[PDB]
């Protein structure tokens, strides 16, 4: 994508996560999920998104 | 002093005697853990290994039911998948010993089932789907099906939940065993016979066989009286394990009948509708060597004296107040034996 | 004249292994007073056979501990020169609590190189849950990946 | 000072001013108790008469149907005075508001006739007691009787309960009245319109008309909300009186016809057995009577001023605080509230 509000690379990424992945999850903490961006300077983590079944 | 006997004089105060008493402490607890390690690990390595077992049981069975109605049954899914999952999430949340009611187990699956069949096998073509819940239980649509499945996995559920429940009580027993605080008068008797020798002046001398033994079965009056009941458990763990694989398995055979028998009356069913709206070997070879630790709490001032430093000549030996030639000569106990008396009763009335 | 009604029947309560639980019987209208005397599983009970059970003057069974005096149907009972009366029995049930472990020790990593495992156990023991006790809450095996 | 207006000086110190509170507040009280008087006594009188009068019938009739066992049904007595005087007891408790089950006092009323009529009528020659009180039932040897009587009894014995607790209830409600304690700003008031005048040196100076009515309507904006409860309580009151002496009255002939009807078909029941084994003028004046104070709770504050010392012509009269020529110008009743809510809606329903 590109933004209005400034001419710069935009990118956004889905992805999808099943009940199987999440019921079949066996690990020490709750099914979490984190995303990295990558640029010319370095990197950037974002907010750990633990996806549970309710 | 308060506990070495002064009968010449000694090498030793009152605050080394309060550290002869807690080393003493320590070495009996010590004594005790080594004695119950390899009971207590074989209960727990059966234990998990057992858990494990049922939920790979508990995971294949959703799965061949999820696969036989892909196969079967297209147009029930996906929703097959959710009151499948649910049904089988709650079956392995019953086996670990969590309130779950078996025949509200089926009674909602059964619920969930029928306003899918209706909607997508009889009548194809979201607010109407509690009318055909409620219709489902008062047209009795499924017949005995549901009382079938109720009892056929109720009936092998309890059994494995309370195996389960006996054995992570006997990892408790036996983990309160090397926990077990005794007496004061035991506390210096045992420091007597272990250190008071050194306060004399005594280097290498050991305790009398028959001193141990006297002082052995003086604080182990309470813990021996606990071999009964412990007999009576593993004789009524024997009795149980002579069952719900089978059960979970057949599950899908006795779903899909079922399935079948609801649409043999589907042409009244839907006007009236309309107008209305190695399992086996591992609890074998567990059985066979738990047998062998039934005489567990009868041994045990036997295992302590001959694993404690002790002269079993009974000559040259130290009888807690001097040299001799030869020798002369519970709050927590009660709620083991209560915990032992209960499950005790309740695997009796299983098998 | 001894009526039927019970002026207070003995309520059901759930009481853990340690707690203590009194149980209220107010025995029905009647000349004389009625005779309380308490029945568990339809069977009378001795005050002075055990140290955790006694009778009160004022018609009360108090139980200090739950280890000495286990579940049952207790049933409240007035006995006079007239006739008999049974109230409702109460069902008192003992419930233990699940109590999870003391964690063990890592294990090994499986692997000699790469993504090894190691696990420790947290079982429910500390106490094991007894007579329908709720079961521990959360996880009971901690697994994590490891480097060698 | 905290209530007498200091315009110029004063006679009267703190201490005079709080002995004046109080002389307020019994006045205050004196004059309620004099207004709720009338109603009081007329509501006691009624009260006491039908709760003499019920027991009155209840043992008439409990002799009645003695006296009928005695003469027809000899060898019933003496095990007939028993269960006839268990089961008047029992009316007269479930008069007087006690947890009473009337179907249960018919049925063991009957439970207790049968097996002596059994032993003593039909089969004449302890342990087979209880075959035959179940034979009772299982066998429906009364026939319909047991519910004709069942019905018969409960209607009335309801209806005369809820009419006693409602005159109860009134009774309640008028003794609050007149102890309605009030607010403080009140009492200040009232002390100021009826006493702070003596403050100022004035010996017979009344309070004015129009300072009396400000006063009364602001310290009974409370009890004037009763009037509504108070008005729909008299009103259901005489839906209900719109009964009970007839049927306990009837009771005896109605348990001679079902014995008739029992020893009718003693044929088959013995060997079966034998194999298997002046009122309603006094409700009329009373709710005519009671009619006349339905403006009770409207009508008090007038009451209150018109019975006060006032200056009705607003003239040369007390204001609170000086002397004029003209004038310028909840917990407890919670409580009233909710009981009258509660006994209005449980008299409707008997309607
Ligand atoms: C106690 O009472 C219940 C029903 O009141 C019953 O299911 C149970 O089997 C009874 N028996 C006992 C505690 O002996
Ligand atoms: C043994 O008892 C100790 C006391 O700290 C406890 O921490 C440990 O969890 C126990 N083992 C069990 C509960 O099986
Ligand atoms: C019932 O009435 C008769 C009338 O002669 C009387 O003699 C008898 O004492 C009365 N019994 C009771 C219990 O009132
Ligand atoms: C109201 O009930 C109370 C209770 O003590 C009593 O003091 C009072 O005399 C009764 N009321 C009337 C006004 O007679
Ligand atoms: C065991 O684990 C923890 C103790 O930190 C608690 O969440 C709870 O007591 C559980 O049963």
């Amino acid at each position: 994508s590109l933004d209005e509000s400034s001419g710069l690379k935009v990118r956004e990424v889905f992805i999808n996560v099943t009940r199987q992945q999440v019921e079949d999850f066996h690990g020490p903490e709750d099914y979490w999920c984190q995303c990295v961006a990558w640029s010319h300077l370095g990197t950037s983590k974002s907010r750990k998104a633990s996806v549970r079944i309710a | 002093l308060q506990v070495c006997l002064p009968k010449g004089p000694t090498c030793c105060s009152r605050k080394m005697e309060e550290k002869y008493q807690l080393t003493a402490r320590l070495n009996m607890e010590q004594l005790l853990q080594s004695a119950s390690m390899e009971l207590k690990f074989l209960i727990i390595q059966n234990a998990a290994v057992f858990q494990e077992a049922f939920e790979i049981v508990v995971r294949h069975a959703k799965n061949y039911t999820n696969a036989m109605f892909k196969n079967n049954y297209p147009s029930l899914t996906p929703q097959a998948f959710e009151f499948v999952g649910e049904f089988f999430t709650d079956v392995s949340l019953y086996i670990l010993g969590s309130d779950i009611n078996v025949d509200d187990m089926v009674n909602e699956l059964f619920d969930s089932l029928f306003p899918v069949i209706y909607t997508q096998m009889m009548n194809p073509g979201l607010d109407i789907n509690e009318c055909l819940r409620g219709a489902r239980r008062d047209l009795k649509v499924f017949g005995s099906f549901p009382k079938l499945i109720m009892t056929q996995v109720s009936k092998s559920l309890q059994v494995t939940r309370i195996f389960l429940q006996a054995l992570n009580l006997g990892i408790e027993v036996i983990n309160t065993t090397d926990h077990l605080k005794f007496s004061k008068d035991c506390g210096r008797m045992l420091t007597r016979m272990w250190y008071c020798s050194y306060c004399q002046g005594l280097m290498m001398v050991k305790p009398c066989g028959g001193y141990c033994n006297v002082v052995m079965q003086g604080c182990m009056a309470g813990v021996v009286e606990i071999d009964k009941y412990w007999r009576e458990y593993i004789l009524s763990l024997e009795e149980l394990v002579n069952d719900m694989e089978n059960v979970l398995l057949g599950l899908f055979s006795t779903i899909h009948d079922s399935i079948q028998y609801v649409q043999k009356n589907g042409g009244k069913l839907t006007t009236t509708i309309g107008k209305l709206c190695t399992l086996s070997s591992r609890r074998r070879e567990l059985i066979q060597k738990l047998k062998s630790f039934i005489n567990f709490y009868s041994a045990l001032p036997g295992y302590i004296c001959s694993h404690s430093p002790v002269a079993e000549n009974d000559t040259l030996c130290w009888n807690g107040q001097e040299l001799v030639e030869r020798y002369s000569q519970e709050p927590v106990v009660s709620q083991i034996i209560d915990k032992l008396k209960h499950i005790n009763q309740l695997l009796r009335t299983m098998s | 004249y001894l009526r039927k009604n019970f002026e207070q029947d003995p309520q059901g309560r759930e009481v853990p292994i340690e707690g203590m639980i009194v149980l209220h019987c107010r025995p029905p209208e009647g000349v004389p007073a009625a005779e309380v005397e308490w029945l568990k599983n339809e069977e009378p009970i001795d005050s002075e056979q055990d140290e955790n059970i006694d009778t009160r003057a004022d018609h009360n069974l108090i139980i200090r501990q739950a280890r000495l005096s286990d579940s049952g149907n207790y049933t409240c009972m007035a006995a006079n020169i007239v006739a008999k009366r049974r109230s409702l029995s109460a069902t008192v049930v003992v419930y233990v609590n699940g109590g999870w472990s003391s964690w063990t020790e890592w294990s090994a990593c499986n692997v000699r190189c790469g993504r090894g495992w190691q696990k420790r156990s947290r079982t429910c023991t500390n106490p094991a849950p007894l007579n329908g006790g709720a079961f521990c809450e959360g996880m009971s095996v901690q697994k994590i990946t490891c480097t060698a």
